[PDB]
DNA sequence: CAGGCACGTGTCAGATATATACATCCGAT
DNA sequence: ATCGGATGTATATATCTGACACGTGCCTGGAGACTAGGGAGTAATCCCCTTGGCGGTTAAAACGCGGGGGACAGCGCGTACGTGCGTTTAAGCGGTGCTAGAGCTGTCTACGACCAATTGAGCGGCCTCGGCACCGGGATTCTCGAT
DNA sequence: ATCGAGAATCCCGGTGCCGAGGCCGCTCAATTGGTCGTAGACAGCTCTAGCACCGCTTAAACGCACGTACGCGCTGTCCCCCGCGTTTTAACCGCCAAGGGGATTACTCCCTAGTCT
């Protein structure tokens, strides 16, 4: 298959279906389908290594909802990708304002 | 039964191999990256239609990876994009 | 036997090649019926043809109405049909398809008798496949074929004696009868990493001793054309034939005198003993597969002798490449 | 008796409910509120369980937000007790009245 | 169905505030709190019930809900 | 070249509602981006709406669910019945 | 062949019926379009166009002017309670803002 | 040697830019500020002028949004000046 | 050529002053120009970025207005009137 | 039309939490 | 001092996975020469639209300085809001029992997608006269100092 | 709680000016019959998951009593920005060169669904 032509894990498949059946444009260009497989993989890359690094504190060896919250609201850009979007069940990171402590 | 299941999963066995990723954030996943997918396929289609140009290509989804996302992760997203699509033309 | 079997599922692989635009439906009907016509038993039911790996279950409820009925309700009907059979008479003319067959369908013309009202509608390619439709259809017998490669071997080696020149297919698998001519041609100065000419000379001297006469594709490397046997001058003179010639690479002629001489069961059985020996051969070259399935690069191929060796299979004539 | 500083036992509170990540609002009032809302625009509509659920995820991340805004402002203020004027104050700054 | 409006707690409010950050409350918040995520819940109703509405169906989905969301900034991942 | 605009239709529209007004070149093309922001928005929401529901194609039924989910209130109950009454007495014809 | 007839003036509008099908089939929203979708959007259009150019219109009056400059138009959508909520994310060129001062502001006077 | 009070001349001014509809910066400044913003990402841009002036009034826009909401946290804190603190306090509660 | 620099303090503090005066205050704090100016510079780069990467999308080396309503657009200002 | 097969879907030992008893440091008075 | 509470370790629940087999729609068909055409890239203008100087011209920015009003501390009550302890009340949980409608599948048929002729409504030039931007005087209104 | 003396701020016409709006010629895209193709409408069938009811249990909510600590309120200082002359200066205002690029138009190359080997 043309994933593995391209050395990608993503389906290039079905994203090539999903801007068929999507309705955004008449035709749809050979390397759109590999090069949204390339993007959404390298996202999902980063989202899942801040996870992880983030599962390696409090001796969680799987991925929780909290864990993903917590990656996302630490790093600085990712932040601002996904601002406008809440995780189900996710919290918030711990912060409280100097004034409050004693 | 459209999911992403599976490629998050090798994905994730490829990053780290030794870590598991619970049902509930697997679904959060999916949702992320269906939003993203969305997202910057609308982006691409709303700027063809501006160019007056009838069809997406690997230059407009460029383009639009550019615009939405910020600084580094849009150089680092195009870099990779760019070598895949090389990779795939050969 | 099964005659009536196999008839069926090759007019049906026509019917699904010219009217139906459906390649792969023509090829597993053209498969259903090799395998049914080699079956040595008259076939009593679909259920039969289906236990054997091959026939699916259309096929087999198809053999199962013929074998109720004598007939079948969609073959009769496709049959009377004016439209599709005149698309499937028009696609047996050499250059003239799909395509033109719908096209001139479409247009009105139905016939040969429209298709020679309707000259300037046709290419050079269609002209000519029109103008020789009846030689085109007929078998060639051994003994003429024999006088070709004869008038062609006298012409190849009066162009230059360093050329070699080879007549693969089912003549040199030793069948008494062909439908066509295949000369696969080579020269030592041209190899895959070396004229633009050097079809040239032999197509025009053949041109001049007036062996071929209509010439339907030619370029560098490739000719297709007629050609037709010189007559007696008291004697009814030969039908027109098919002559297809190719100009290969010395580094390749050999693998491509192997691919072209067949048969194809044969080309599909050493294919696959390569790859389970961990070679992979193709028409052009032969090359090693790797523990992780990378293909290297071709190895030096001088016979078809050589191409055996490597696979280490004994060297089967052309008469015993049947399968 | 050994009795807590106001703000200390708070401190601890805070925490334990930062750290965690619950509902932090009873089920079946919230489902009560939410069909009793509903009800206005139409007649006996049924609820799947799922959505309840989304419902109240979003009013907690909603209402959390707003929370964590309006605390910001009091402690803008020079003042650490939060009032209702910060709550509408951070309403009407962020565009929604 | 008549003051699930109180349903919703005095405790309850004051636990949320405290997943929010903040140290002390005033007596008014609960009020205050109460109308606002009142007209929120409307907001976000009015929409799911009007895509319930389109689909000519008389039950709700929390796909809706999340598209009704989706519809005024509030995205919400977690759901489909 | 071939620009197009809504400038013929608003000026109609004015002259029916105020007989003795008329419109600056600046405040004209105020008037002609606001129409093609709404309907760029009501478009995209019909289509995203029948996309979900599987549907192949926009009519009357989701652009008036569109129109009820963009306008607020008032604007938006008068504007579904002055657009019903007008399918109406077109589908009439 | 009959004396053709613009379809809008068959649904008794103004802005055009055609112009918005053709734009919703070359903008790419959907596959197919029906009939009464086009109809219903220029309704719409009429509706809030009408709307707007009323309070402009009204603007202009009591303002002893006779033509609607941006001004106008800005403060007659940015007067109405409800209206501004459609366009409250939107900034007008040469618009202005509302006169508005806070009580506080105000002197004390006394 | 007759002087208003403070504050009143402030007010009637205010009363004189919320009538009035003008650009308030000059156009030359604000022009090379954009072609100097420009030339940062790449070299060699020209620009039409219905573009520095989309850029000019939209700039309006977005401080005068951002004044007005600096002067309610200011009046929120029983305070008539705005410092910096309260532009921090806005831009942080919009959410940019 | 002439490369340009130092035009941030071109935004004069009466022009802050005015757009104040817009925005309803009745007095300013002496430090908040340095403030608004890093405000304004943000916004604007913010803006010409997306309006840049636009104008190189098709190949045309000249900035139009269109396309930086379209940038505008993009960040939800939506600006009416020009284009 | 025929195969080949990659996702989708049940189903169970077991990593992976998870709640429950002491010791220790901290924390406020 | 001093009396009590959030984290480290054992330790028996518990529990939600990941690999392992079926099922069933996707999915590519398998090797390549042509082959006569469609979108897309490329070269050649036209002019117009932006940029760069060029010198007057003055509205606006820069600056200085008195001083008055507000920002900022500081102190003082005091009442509103934290803790803490009964108690009681309604939420979770775990069953049952219906049954309304969510979702799926099979026919058709009535809408829409193309498609030639046809024309009339809308778009560019092109004037032309009037709504309105200035523009000084003459009354009006607003504001601050005395008393 | 007044008057009085000055600074802003609307009403008087005039002055003219440039653009809003009819008007005409042109042209190309709505409009009108006609064909096909298929997308939903409509029916009927499952079956499941959502509403209703009951009891048991217990943890959170509610009410009451105190303690006290932030919130306002009131003074007191001083300093910092505002109002108002003076003194530059850089923004306008045309007034042109000038040339670079954004639309148009003719010419030639990836691709492309087969067409056959």
């Amino acid at each position: 298959t043309r994933s593995s032509r391209a050395g990608l894990q993503f389906p290039v498949g079905r994203v090539h279906r999903l801007l068929r059946k999507g309705n955004y444009a008449e035709r749809v260009g050979a390397g759109a389908p590999v090069y949204l497989a390339a993007v959404l993989e390298y996202l999902t890359a980063e989202i899942l290594e801040l996870a992880g690094n983030a599962a390696r504190d409090n001796k969680k060896t799987r991925i929780i909802p909290r864990h993903l919250q917590l990656a996302i609201r630490n790093d600085e850009e990712l932040n601002k990708l996904l601002g406008k979007v809440t995780i189900a069940q996710g919290g918030v990171l711990p912060n409280i304002q100097a004034v409050l402590l004693p | 039964k459209e999911s992403y299941s599976v490629y998050v999963y090798k994905v994730l066995k490829q990053v780290h191999p030794d870590t598991g990723i619970s049902s509930k954030a697997m679904g959060i996943m999916n949702s992320f990256v269906n939003d993203i997918f969305e997202r910057i396929a609308g982006e691409a289609s709303r700027l063809a239609h501006y160019n007056k140009r009838s069809t997406i290509t690997s230059r407009e989804i460029q383009t639009a990876v550019r615009l939405l996302l910020p600084g580094e992760l849009a150089k680092h997203a195009v870099s990779e994009g760019t070598k895949a699509v090389t990779k795939y033309t050969s | 036997l099964n005659g009536g079997i196999t008839d069926m599922l090759t007019e049906l692989a026509n019917f699904e090649k010219n009217v139906s635009q459906a390649i792969h439906k023509y090829n597993a009907y053209r498969k259903a019926a090799s395998v049914i016509a080699k079956y040595p038993h008259k076939i009593k039911s679909g259920a039969e043809a289906k236990k054997l790996p091959g026939v699916g279950t259309k096929i087999a409820e198809k053999i199962d109405e013929f074998l109720a009925t004598g007939k079948l309700r969609k073959l009769e009907k496709i049959r009377q049909d004016d439209t599709s059979s005149s698309i499937n008479f028009l696609t047996r003319v050499s250059g003239i398809g799909p395509s033109a067959a719908r096209k001139f369908v479409d247009e009105g013309i139905k016939t040969l008798e429209d298709l020679r009202k309707n000259e300037d509608k046709l290419n050079h390619h269609q002209r000519i496949g029109l103008k020789y439709f009846g030689d085109f259809e007929k078998r060639i017998p051994r003994e003429e074929m024999l006088q070709m490669q004869d008038i062609v071997l006298n012409e190849v080696k009066k162009v230059d004696s360093e050329y070699i020149a080879t007549v693969c297919g089912s003549f040199r698998r030793g069948a008494e009868s062909s439908g066509d001519m295949d000369v696969l041609l080579t020269h030592p100065s041209f190899t895959s990493e070396s004229q633009p000419k050097l079809l040239h000379q032999v197509v025009e001297q053949l041109q001049k001793v007036h062996f071929i006469t209509d010439t339907l594709s030619k370029g560098e490397t490739k000719f297709m054309g007629v050609c037709q046997l010189p007559s007696k001058n008291d004697e009814k003179e030969y039908p027109h034939r098919r002559i297809d010639i190719r100009l290969i690479p010395k580094d390749q002629y050999y693998c491509g005198v192997l691919y072209f001489t067949g048969s194809d069961i044969f080309n599909k059985n050493m294919r696959a003993h390569a790859l389970e020996k961990g070679f992979t051969i193709n028409e052009y070259t032969i090359r090693p597969l790797g523990v992780t399935g990378v293909a290297g690069e071709p190895l030096p191929v001088d016979s078809e002798k050589d191409i055996f060796d490597y696979i280490q299979w004994k060297y089967r004539e052309p008469k015993d490449r049947s399968e | 008796p050994h009795r807590y500083r106001p703000g200390t036992v708070a401190l601890r509170e805070i925490r334990r409910y930062q750290k965690s990540t619950e509902l932090l609002i009873r089920k079946l009032p919230f489902q009560r509120l939410v069909r009793e809302i509903a009800q206005d625009f139409k007649t006996d509509l049924r609820f799947q369980s799922s959505a309840v659920m989304a419902l109240q995820e979003a009013s907690e991340a909603y209402l959390v937000g707003l929370f964590e805004d309006t605390n910001l402002a009091a402690i803008h203020a020079k003042r650490v007790t939060i009032m209702p004027k910060d709550i509408q104050l951070a309403r009407r700054i962020r565009g929604e009245r | 169905l008549r003051d699930n409006i109180q349903g919703i707690t005095k405790p309850a409010i004051r636990r949320l505030a405290r997943r929010g950050g903040v140290k002390r409350i005033s007596g008014l918040i609960y009020e205050e709190t109460r109308g606002v995520l009142k007209v929120f819940l409307e907001n976000v109703i009015r929409d799911a019930v009007t895509y319930t509405e389109h689909a000519k169906r008389k039950t709700v989905t929390a796909m809706d809900v999340v598209y009704a969301l989706k519809r005024q900034g509030r995205t919400l991942y977690g759901f489909g």
